[PDB]
């Protein structure tokens, strides 16, 4: 439960948000790749 | 907020390019639970000392100088990891600090006076405290503060971080001494630039920095490095021609928040995957648009500094005095004509009112300063807040290991002349009772075994040296069924069945009843089966000897000591049964006030000996209230050590065998501290 | 009256770099 509510702050923490238009290729790596597993930490976290 | 960050601090932004290089590919290989790294832009080191100190980095690379700047208070900076220099099959930590000069320059060490001189740094190890601290004591006075006699030496330099204001001479070859890479001529590259654009007659770097700017050997057999001896020799050695040698640079971090762990978590992964031509895009120990930046570029490798290791045992006690005195400004003397008082060690305040008494009986020779535990008073004997101490055989392979050397050796047999005649030493036994006639050295599984500490010779190192090669394997909680040994980890079963209490439990020293050999005694009478003691034991305890009553009551023909092929033999003939003969116990102490201790304990022996009687109303130094404290109570005298000082010719080769078959056995942090500084 | 477990899967174990978490339920990881 503390994870899920970990991830839940963190993703809508980064819904305020912060608005390039541009990004790097290895920056947009790191943010699909980041908030992803942000996904499998809550979708991973409801059935336990 | 990521929550799991180990900040950094680069110098300039001209290192935080490489912070920045270093996070983004750090960021791949550890996985997201993992620890990662953040990039902290500060001006100078010593605004990151502060920085680190105030909470906002965590971590930065400092030398060895600048830690003696890094841990005074209220920065309280400690090393926790340290970087090798050498190649990856022979691991070096020290490292050689040379004076390079232009060919056919015309100086010696000597006439080193007046010349242009390119320094490193104001506190870097291998640029400054070596070159000033060698050409030091020719200064005329005043020599506080150092930096204006060194300023009116040389006739014009540059050391970097000097206060260009107050002192012009140092920042006069350099436009402003600038503490970062901007500064052109910072560092061990920037010192040799200093040396190759002809402004500097001399430069102090290390030895790898000659090899690593020049890349033709014609020119690195131009340029030549200045000896002790007063002679040039080329470059291509350093072995011989070196003028010190200081440890290595290290990650410095704070002493209470750390966070330690995830600096090392850190850096172990990082130094694999990105070491040595371990990745062809990113390299840790070299960079494009610099050399030296936030490590070495001479580094191979990281290893952690043990725990137990403060700054002070980092540094050594040879180079920490040197800095120091090199600060306050004292240059020494010294004939031996009259010796300071000794300042004694003495452990868990009954060591303190025996050791204070004796500070009164004398004239003002032997103070004392207290310890918990021996192993911390052996540290504090290498920092320099005590001086001597007793200490039994395995405790002088710790300490002989860690630099110190044994001076004075006690003596048991009672004779007409005991100062001059070497006892061979005392024999180990194991006691058990006529209760249980079935105990046998063959057959120990299962059994309590009593000890007197961890540690010690005749209770841990000789029986479970033996004990050994027999199990094979190094737990003995496992073997055993209970027993009594302090100093042991507060887990085990040898340390629940100890009866000091309450929350000293396994603490070695006198708070525990059951520390000492004595108190294996007790814990063989009371609750044991076997105790493992010296052979003099039941006889000090037999018969009203103890008028303490449970030895009172006691008896000498029950207990009996048992062989180790499994027989029994009595414990009036000692001699046709024994586990080993182990040495006898020594008095440490640093190696320069050897001739000190001995000379003041000889003349201290004899008013206090054993040739004092009425000892009640009077003082003995020897004898003691049966908790044999500050000396081994059955002492004679001090015996002189002549021909043999020092732990390997001392002990004896059966005995450092002996030890060195448990070496890879022993717990003790101390040791383990103490056998980091080798290669 | 029920005196007894049917479910026991609740056990878990992690790595001992502590990376990775095991379920017990599918699909046993969370990559
Ligand atoms: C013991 O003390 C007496 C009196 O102080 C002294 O004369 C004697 O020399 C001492 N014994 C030794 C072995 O020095
Ligand atoms: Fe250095
Ligand atoms: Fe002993």
């Amino acid at each position: 439960l503390q994870k899920v509510k970990h991830s839940i702050d963190q993703v809508t923490a980064l819904s305020d948000g912060v608005k390039p238009k541009q990004v790097t290729k290895n920056r947009l790596k790191e943010y699909y790749f980041n908030i992803g597993n942000y996904y499998s930490i809550f979708k991973f976290g409801k059935d336990s | 907020v990521p929550d799991k960050t180990v900040r950094w601090c680069a110098v300039s932004e001209h290192e935080a390019t490489k912070c920045q290089s270093f996070r983004d590919h750090m960021k791949s290989v550890i996985p997201s639970d993992g620890p990662s790294v953040a990039c902290v832009k500060k001006a100078s080191y010593l605004d990151c000392i502060r920085a680190i100190a105030a909470n906002e980095a965590d971590a930065v690379t400092l030398d060895a100088g600048l830690v003696y700047d890094a841990y005074l208070a209220p920065n309280n900076l400690k090393p926790v990891v340290a970087e090798f220099y050498g190649s990856k099959e022979d691991p070096q930590t020290f490292y050689y600090a040379v004076a390079v000069v232009k060919k056919d320059s015309g100086f010696q060490m000597n006439q080193l006076r007046g010349k242009k001189s390119c320094h490193t740094g104001l506190g870097r190890s291998a640029g400054w405290n070596i070159p000033i601290g060698l050409l030091y004591c020719d200064l005329p006075e005043p020599r506080k503060p150092l930096e204006k006699a060194v300023a009116n030496f040389f006739s014009g330099s540059c050391a970097p971080c000097a206060d260009g204001t107050d002192f012009p001479q140092l920042c006069q070859l350099c436009p402003g001494c600038g503490c970062s890479t901007l500064n052109q001529y910072f560092g061990y590259s920037g010192a040799f630039k200093c040396l190759k654009d002809g402004a500097g007659d001399v430069a102090f770097v290390k030895h790898s920095t000659i090899f690593e700017n020049l890349a033709n050997k014609a020119d690195r057999d131009q340029y030549e490095l200045l000896c002790l001896d007063n002679t040039r020799k080329p470059v291509d050695e350093y072995k011989d021609c070196h003028l010190a040698q200081v440890p290595s640079h290290t990650v410095v971090a704070r002493s209470m928040g750390g966070k330690e762990d995830l600096i090392w978590e850190l850096l172990n992964q990082a130094q694999e995957h990105f070491g040595k031509d371990k990745s062809k895009e990113f390299q840790l120990f070299s960079s494009p648009h610099g050399k030296d930046l936030l490590f070495k570029d001479s580094a191979h490798g990281f290893l952690k500094v043990p725990p137990r290791m403060d700054a002070k045992m980092y540094l050594g006690y040879e180079y920490v005095t040197a800095i120091r005195n090199l600060r306050e400004g004292t240059c020494p003397e010294a004939p031996t004509d009259e010796c300071k008082p000794v300042k004694w060690c003495a452990l868990s305040h009954h060591e303190r009112l025996k050791c204070d008494e004796w500070s009164v009986n004398s004239v003002g020779k032997i103070e004392c300063v207290s310890a918990e535990t021996t192993e911390d008073c052996i540290a504090k004997i290498m920092n320099g807040e005590a001086d001597a101490m007793s200490l039994d055989g395995g405790f002088v392979y710790i300490a002989g290991k860690c630099g110190l050397v044994p001076v004075l050796a006690e003596n048991y047999n009672k004779s007409d002349n005991c100062e001059d005649t070497p006892e061979a030493g005392y024999f180990a036994v194991a006691v058990v009772k006529k209760s249980a006639s079935d105990l046998t050295w063959d057959n120990l599984k299962g059994k309590k075994s009593c000890h007197t500490a961890v540690g010690r010779t005749a209770g841990w190192n000789i029986p479970m040296g033996l004990l050994y090669n027999k199990i094979n394997h190094c737990r003995f909680d496992e073997f055993f069924s209970e027993g009594c040994a302090p100093g042991s980890k507060k887990d085990s079963s040898l340390c629940k069945l100890c009866m000091g209490s309450g929350l000293n439990l396994c603490e070695p020293n006198n708070k525990e009843g059951y520390y000492g050999y004595t108190g294996a005694f007790r814990c063989l009478v009371e609750k044991g089966d076997v105790a493992f003691v010296k052979h003099q034991t039941v006889p000090q305890n037999t018969g009203g000897k103890n008028p303490d009553p449970w030895a009172k009551n006691l008896n000498e023909k029950d207990y009996e000591l048992l062989c180790l092929d499994g027989t029994r033999k009595p414990v009036e003939e000692y001699a046709n049964c024994h586990l080993a003969r182990a040495p006898n116990h020594a008095v440490v102490t640093r190696k320069d006030k050897e001739a000190c201790v001995h000379k003041i304990l000889r003349q201290q022996q004899h008013l206090f000996g054993s040739n004092v009687t009425d000892c009640s109303g009077n003082f003995c130094l020897f004898r003691s209230e049966t908790k044999d404290l500050l000396f081994r109570d059955d002492t004679v005298c001090l015996a002189k050590l002549h021909d043999r000082n020092t732990y390997e010719k001392y002990l004896g080769e059966e005995y450092v065998k002996a030890v060195g078959n448990l070496r890879k056995c022993s717990t003790s942090s101390l040791l383990e501290a103490c056998t980091f500084r080798r290669p | 009256s029920t005196n007894t477990t049917d479910n026991i899967d609740y056990f878990d174990i992690s790595d001992e770099s502590n990376y990775y978490l095991i379920s017990q339920l599918r699909p046993h990881f969370s990559n």
